[PDB]
């Protein structure tokens, strides 16, 4: 199995510098280019710059958007990628990707990573408050129950969200977070037959890396 | 430089039918070396990555269904999808590879699908936040097509505007639905003062407005 993984996304102010990295397995690492490609958030993606392979010397290009300013570099006995960026912008918010390139052959970008988002901004960290959402004095014996999460009052972006551990991924909804006052706010629901609520357990997983907040809520009727 | 631009910026087809769309290049991408066009298209559905369709123009990488079909040649390039598939939302890109690398800006497919009716519910705020001082009520709008509604709530009757944030999600990849939250924030002192919190969906499907309501004194 072919995996990328980047790492090292998080808020920085502007004019400071970050390093990511993109771990990577199931190929032969020093074979292939390395691209680096960015997209901020509901925005097209752009390329960065490549690190070519162990036959090209693994020398580098960029893009002229970067050239001068970010570095890329490989550790080709642990086969992992580097990003190091400098003089950060507002203009650099963005989800940051490593994707397999060339390998000598093919034209194609063949895997890209999960991403990893890089927020620009003098704002603080502040982690999320979080809220059950659970029925009022509704009917309830409308056949399903929707119960949800309220994760509000947070900064930078992201966070996750889970139900159960990942057991209930059919029938959530997760609300893009939408940005006030310096501070996000989104909300999850969750549809489950009423036989199941709250007979059985029903619990949002919300984690906020920046803040390494963990919290596991519990929907309790009432 | 080599300019990417693609058309439509974004369109709707219903399951079944054919998606056209279409990648420019300010320059051939053709190699005369290799004699094949250095353009490959990307697909990225809502959350994810991109993933690899096609490559060299017209060559579909293994596991992509075969509904996805690439073709054209030097500056002009088409992406074409035969019976569209609810799953197949997701924005297109396309990307030279002749000379460094360069995306377009994309091509947004949505799925239109029959009108449906938002499932509404409403929330009263948490002790947990009423404890800090704040109240903030929520009201879902889960399945509805298409993505147009106005929300409004009604404290004690009267309309309020104010300290209020809708969200929309994504088309639903299965069933081409979209959902809705809103949210209103008051103080816990403002809170208290009122007691029927009430949101009412209006939506195409029906004149009639969904209305869902709490009163606080039956908490
Ligand atoms: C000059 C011909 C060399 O061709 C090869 C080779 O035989 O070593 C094979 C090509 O596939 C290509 O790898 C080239 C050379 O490394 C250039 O490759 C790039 C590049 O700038 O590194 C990258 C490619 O994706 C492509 O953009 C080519 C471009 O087509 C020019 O050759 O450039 O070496
Ligand atoms: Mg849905
Ligand atoms: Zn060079």
């Amino acid at each position: 199995e072919v995996k990328l993984v980047e790492s090292g996304g998080g808020l920085v102010q502007s004019g400071g510098s970050l390093r990511l990295s993109c771990a990577t397995s199931g190929f032969t690492f020093t074979d292939y280019y390395m691209s680096w490609v960015r997209q901020p958030p509901g925005k097209a993606l752009e390329w960065l710059g490549f690190i070519r392979n162990k036959a090209n010397g693994y020398t580098t290009e960029y893009s002229p958007s970067v050239k001068g300013r970010f570095t890329i570099s490989r550790d080709n006995s642990q086969s992992i990628l580097y990003l190091q960026m400098n003089t950060l912008r507002a203009e650099d918010s963005a989800t940051y990707y490593c994707a397999r390139d060339h390998d000598g052959y093919y034209e194609r970008f063949s895997y890209w990573g999960q991403g990893t988002l890089v927020t620009v901004s003098a704002a603080k960290t502040t982690p999320p408050s979080v809220y059950p959402l659970a029925p009022g004095s509704a009917a309830q014996t409308n056949s399903m129950v929707t119960l949800g999460c309220l994760v509000k009052g947070y900064f930078p972006e992201p966070v996750t969200v889970t139900w159960n551990s990942g057991s209930l991924s059919s029938g959530v909804h997760t609300f893009p977070a939408v940005l006030q006052s310096d501070l996000y706010t989104l909300s999850s629901s969750v549809t489950v037959p009423s036989s199941t609520w709250p007979s059985e357990t029903v619990t949002c997983n919300v984690a906020h890396p920046a803040s390494s907040t963990k919290v596991d809520k519990k929907i309790v009727p009432r | 430089d080599i300019v990417m631009s693609q058309s439509p910026s974004s369109l709707a087809v219903s399951a079944g039918e054919k998606v056209t769309m279409s990648c420019k290049s300010s320059q051939s991408l053709l190699n005369s070396r290799t004699r094949k066009n250095y353009l490959a298209w990307y697909q990225q559905k809502p959350g994810q990555s991109p993933k690899l369709l096609i490559y060299w123009a017209s060559t579909r990488e293994s596991g992509v269904p075969d509904r996805f079909t690439g073709s054209g040649s030097g500056t002009d390039f088409t992406l074409t999808i035969t019976s569209v598939q609810a799953e197949d939302l997701a924005v297109y890109y396309c990307k030279q590879s002749y000379n460094l690398r360069t995306f377009g800006g994309g091509t947004k497919l949505e799925i239109k699908r029959a009108d449906a009716a938002p499932t509404v519910s409403i929330f009263p705020p948490s002790s947990e936040q009423l404890t800090s001082g704040g109240a903030s009520v929520v009201c879902f709008l889960n399945n509805f097509y298409p993505k147009d509604i106005n929300v409004k709530w009604k404290i004690d009757g009267s309309e309020r505007q104010n300290g209020v944030l809708n969200s929309w999600t994504d088309q639903d990849s299965k069933d081409s639905t979209y959902s809705m939250s809103s949210t209103l924030t008051l103080t816990k002192d403002e809170y208290e003062r009122h007691n029927s919190y009430t949101c009412e969906a209006t939506h195409k499907t029906s004149t009639s407005p969904i209305v869902k309501s709490f009163n606080r004194n039956e908490c």
